[PDB]
RNA sequence: GAAACUGCGAAUGGCUCAUUAAAUCAGUUAUCGUUUAUUUGAUAGUUCCUUUACUACAUGGUAUAACUGUGGUAAUUCUAGAGCUAAUACAUGCUAAUCUCGACCCUUUGGAAGAGAUGUAUUUAUUAGAAAUGUCUUCGGACUCUUUGAUG
């Protein structure tokens, strides 16, 4: 039997800037 | 000492846990349970140093007290519960199911499995005997006592145990050509087919194993775990398929 | 029983029975003053909450639900054009009564009504019926969190459809008689 | 108690420190590369001795031996990467042909001097220790820094340096202020 | 008339426009978000007619024109407003050019049949050479060395230029008036391309 | 300007949070206060500032960059439930508990050990005796 | 929720190297030579058996602390006398079943007149623990026999 398939990451990086 | 010990030094801890030597002075001492101390992975190490879901011991305790962790279909709240080989760890909240199988390096690997595969486990038959009132039973490597077994089941065979009911669904005899996983010694983690079982009366039996890559090696019978027929293992295998 | 937990212990963690949680629970979403993800929107309320729930919840059912409807909720016109299929999938998955996935689905159902209020009216009868079955289903598996999500979803729908339901308040009452 | 943290001496005193030829050698090397004391020369000599002894042991071993192939390939790769050994002398024999001057020439002080950012090796050291030189995006304040082949082209004035486009140092603006008053 | 309804109205009107233009509606919505998925979704190469192309050349007094940047308003699907800076600039295509003559020029290219039409320009010169001679003080309004590059802001509110004068000047689109100067603060920090 | 980037974002429904590595680039500035980062990660993830915690900021050698760890809880109540007490005190979500030093508490513990029972009987006995 | 009873722990941890010269210790064996709190997995319907003159819709002080109150000693993590009151402390003690065959009917989802059997724990003695190659049949199946397991 095959192993469970890996799940692509749910969360990703994110960015901003201020000042 | 005047009694059982209750502390474990980090340097004295098993190597394969891969514990930082400078983090502290003590390592988690596995509590009594299904698996021996040296061949077990306490839940704290698995949750913190492998999955990284918790950053410190208190967080692991908080996770466990929420009853989010199940071991072999049963909820465990002990931080140092000794999970071990062919143990199924379920985290419903993350929808994650893991089976503890050593890698080629010789360490427990984070191996994800499906629910259907997680519904069962495999146990090496360590002993077969008649209990009280003449009820036969089998004791497996994980300390499970299963009554009314199949008569054909003998020592060193492998029984497929359904976690929900704790009964024997099927079994695999120990014989040449069967697929085998090594659970001890320097060859720990390798996978290969049996070739011959050298039997020495009054001594340790030796088993010759042949890998898919045509290499051969000899290992004591105690480190042998039958997992299925060649090319048709009954459990999903980790990456590398126990090669090298 | 005679006396409630009026005096609180120094413990940080305390056991609370299911009945105990239910008694304290009160359905009034406006009273809550925690920041709401849907308050900040770029395209629609549904997409704003839908993106958030993808990153928090990892349940088997919600992940499957997201995959089906991910392509059809990228833009508000896409949601309006595909409103029928979105509602059916939301009702279909809520029917499974999987506690691990109810919270995102129920939240999205309310926000779905937020995006297309007047057009949700044709969905109004089926949404209430699905919630009623879920709440009736909720009795057998005790989880105060499920009740809070379900009724808050019901309250949100009333908030968004306040104008239309008020005109036929008796009809809304008739559904909730059971 | 906590497990020990290992440590090791990075240099070793030479066999006969008072050899006149050795004293002249140390004098010449320090003069060329602006070294602070004999400890640096001893350090480089010790590292070179280790490298050459390992190369000797590998050469003694038979060709096509797994240990020889693996370890010699690793050593050649490292020596090429640090730049001491060139791309066209990738053999252990040329490792045995290495000298202290090669390792000295890879020091960040000498590289800063050569590239023209400084007018002398001592000026290069002074610039380094005052936080003016950056190897890529990182400020390096250590003359004994060993520069790799790729990092060689990225040596430059640090953005924060007064020479690198920041505001003038305290002395400059102090003088400007008093002149203004 | 809460903001949610306003989006609904614009979306409703937008859908009506697609229906008037026209499966097709379902497909057309997908291409709107195809940009988010970084893959080719504009297969029109075989549809192009190179042979019938109407070619033209417009002479410019500047010597050695170095770069050109074009601004095109685009309708925002999320909010349904054009990228145009102002109502007057609704659907007006602009092109900005810079040259080694230290002159920045803008043209109107909205009418494809007609040639580009100059609107405004700004020229630099020796007047703008910095006196300080310090890199952080190179904050003069105009250019004093060869301008190499120019780029138009997607919002249509700003145009930015840079060159061998180691400066990045950002100008107001309508009037080519400088609003900020950002020195690169390096001796050889000569701007070579902007994107 | 000053930039923040979150990397290695791991969702942790077990503790009901999101854990990530925060990289802050702050040219021409000493460093960035924790409260500002909490405000701004809160704005980013669309959660309350009370639900955001940050720690372990170390400025890279030479300045201009800092790296640390950050947590964003699904709800403020969850953060109050799972966060360490000391971190809650840092952010003002919890009040510092005032207690005597360890030596004083231990001495009091020993003194109370010496006495058996409530001790009021001992008090009245000594009062009568003297 | 103070105090006290009860349960658990306090035999782990830490420190030092006095004694110790086949001793300790290292490697390697055995327990078919024995104890094992705890963890983990299994595991216990005994229906009846004359004073039924009968508590199990639940038994006693065969009992005390904490507590109230009277005291001794210069003094201690000292305690006496009297009075109270609890248990997962102590000591007692119960409540129309299941399984073999089964005649007779009936020919199955069958009913059952009746002949029978009934926990553990300790000690000892004894005992067990090793040419049916046919017939018919619906062609399936039935007819007689088997009957402990493990280790060298
Ligand atoms: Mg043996
Ligand atoms: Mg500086
Ligand atoms: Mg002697
Ligand atoms: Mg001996
Ligand atoms: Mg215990
Ligand atoms: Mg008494």
């Amino acid at each position: 039997p095959r192993a469970a398939k890996k799940r692509r990451p749910a969360a990703k990086g994110k960015n901003l800037s201020f000042k | 000492a005047r009694g059982p010990k209750k502390h474990l030094k980090r340097l004295a801890a098993p190597h394969h846990w891969l514990l930082d030597k400078l983090s502290g002075c003590y390592a988690p001492r596995p509590s009594a349970g299904p698996h021996k101390l040296r061949e077990s992975l306490p839940l704290i190490v698995f949750l913190r140093n492998r999955l990284k879901y918790a950053l410190n011991g208190r967080e692991v305790k908080a996770i466990l007290m929420q009853r989010h962790v199940k071991v072999d279909g049963k909820v465990r709240t002990d931080t140092t519960y000794p999970a071990g080989f062919m143990d199924v760890i379920t985290l419903d909240a993350t929808n994650e199911n893991f089976r503890l199988v050593y890698d080629v390096k010789g360490r427990f690997a984070v191996h994800r499995i499906t629910d259907e595969e997680a519904s069962y486990k495999l146990g090496k038959v360590k002993k077969v005997q008649l209990g009280k009132k003449g009820v036969p039973y089998v004791v497996t490597h994980d300390g499970r006592t299963i009554r009314y077994p199949d008569p054909n089941i003998k020592v060193n065979d492998t029984v497929k145990i359904d976690l929900a009911s704790g009964k024997i669904t099927d079994f695999i005899k120990f014989d040449a050509g069967k697929l085998v996983y090594v659970t001890g010694g320097r060859n720990l983690g390798r996978i290969g087919t049996i070739v011959h079982k050298e039997r020495h009366d009054g001594g340790f039996d030796l088993v010759h194993i042949k890998d898919s890559l045509d290499n051969t090696f000899v290992t004591r019978l105690n480190n042998v775990f039958v997992i299925g027929e060649q090319g048709k293992p009954y459990i999903s295998l980790p990456k590398g398929k126990g090669i090298k | 029983a005679k006396q409630r937990q009026t005096t609180k212990s120094s413990k940080r963690y305390r056991y609370s029975s299911f009945k105990a949680r239910i008694d304290d629970l009160k359905i009034e979403p406006a009273r809550n003053l925690e920041k709401r993800v849907h308050d900040y929107v770029e395209s629609s309320h549904f997409l704003a909450s839908f993106d958030q729930w993808k990153e928090i919840n990892l349940s088997a059912k919600f992940t499957e639900f997201a995959a089906e409807i991910e392509h059809d909720v990228q833009t508000l016109p896409q949601i309006l054009y595909h409103d029928k299929k979105i509602f059916n999938s939301l009702v279909s998955f809520i029917n499974f009564h999987d506690e691990f996935s109810l919270q995102p689905l129920l939240d999205l159902l309310a926000q779905f009504c937020h995006d297309l209020g007047p057009d949700f009216l044709k969905f109004y009868e089926e949404a209430i019926k699905t919630l009623i079955n879920l709440l009736d289903a909720a009795i057998e598996f005790e989880s105060s969190n499920v009740f809070e999500w379900g009724f808050n979803c019901l309250a949100y729908i009333f908030k968004y459809l306040s104008k239309f339901l008020v005109k036929k308040l008796v009809l809304t009452c008739d559904l909730l008689i059971p | 108690p906590r497990a020990p943290r290992t440590y090791s001496k990075t240099y070793s005193t030479p066999k006969r420190p008072y050899e006149s030829s050795r004293l002249d050698a140390e004098l010449k090397l320090a003069g060329e590369f602006g070294l602070k004391n004999k400890k640096e020369i001893y350090r480089i000599s010790f590292q070179l001795s280790k490298i050459r002894r390992a190369a000797r042991d590998l050469l003694t071993r038979d060709e096509k031996d797994p240990k020889r192939l693996f370890e010699g390939n690793a050593l050649i790769r490292r020596l090429v990467r640090v730049g001491v050994l060139s791309e066209d002398k990738k053999k252990l024999d040329y490792v045995l042909a290495l000298k202290v001057e090669d390792f000295l020439e890879r020091r960040l002080q000498t590289q800063v001097y050569k590239l023209g950012l400084a007018k002398s090796v001592h000026h290069a050291r002074v610039l380094i220790t005052q936080r003016h030189i950056a190897v890529g995006k990182q400020i390096v304040n250590i003359p004994s820094f060993m520069v790799r082949l790729d990092s060689e082209k990225h040596i430059d004035f640090a953005p924060t340096s007064p020479f690198g486009g920041a505001r003038p140092g305290r002395v400059a603006r102090r003088n400007a202020a008093r002149k203004a008053e | 008339e809460n903001p949610a309804d306003k989006r609904r109205r614009l979306a409703k009107q937008y859908l009506e426009n697609l229906k008037s233009e026209a499966d097709i509606i379902a497909s057309r919505l997908k291409e709107d978000v195809a940009e988010q998925q970084g893959r080719v979704f504009r297969y029109f190469g075989d549809k192009l007619l190179i042979s019938e192309a109407k070619q033209s050349f417009t002479r410019v007094g500047e010597n050695n024109l170095t770069c050109i940047s074009c601004f095109q308003p685009v309708l925002n699907k999320y909010t349904f407003e054009e990228s145009s800076n102002g109502d007057k600039n609704k659907g007006r295509l602009f092109a900005y050019t810079v040259s080694k003559d230290l002159q920045l020029t803008k043209y109107d290219i909205t009418d494809f049949s007609k040639r580009p039409k100059k609107l405004k320009y700004a020229k630099g010169g020796a007047k703008y050479i910095p006196t300080s001679k310090h890199e952080y003080e190179n904050t003069t309004e105009g250019h004093y060395d060869e301008i190499l590059t120019v780029a138009a802001s997607p919002d249509g509110k700003y145009v930015v230029t840079g060159g061998r004068d180691r400066k990045l000047i950002v100008w107001s689109t309508e009037s080519l008036s400088p609003v900020k100067v950002i020195p690169t603060k390096d001796r050889r920090g000569e701007v070579l391309s902007l994107a | 300007a000053v930039t923040i980037r979150t990397r290695k974002v791991i969702s942790n429904p077990l503790l009901a949070r999101k854990q990530f590595v925060v990289d802050v680039l702050h040219p021409n500035r000493a460093n960035v206060s924790k409260d500002e980062l909490r405000e701004k990660l809160a704005e980013v993830y669309k959660a309350e500032k009370d639900a955001v915690s940050v720690f372990g900021f170390r400025t890279q050698f030479g300045g201009g960059k800092s790296v640390g760890f950050g947590l964003v809880y699904n709800s403020v109540a969850e953060a109050k439930k799972f966060e360490p007490t000391y971190r809650l005190v840092r952010y003002g979500l919890a009040e510092k508990v005032e207690k005597a030093s360890r030596q004083q508490r231990k001495q009091k513990k020993n003194r109370d050990k010496k006495i058996f029972g409530t001790g009021k009987r001992l008090a009245k006995k000594v009062a009568r005796r003297n």
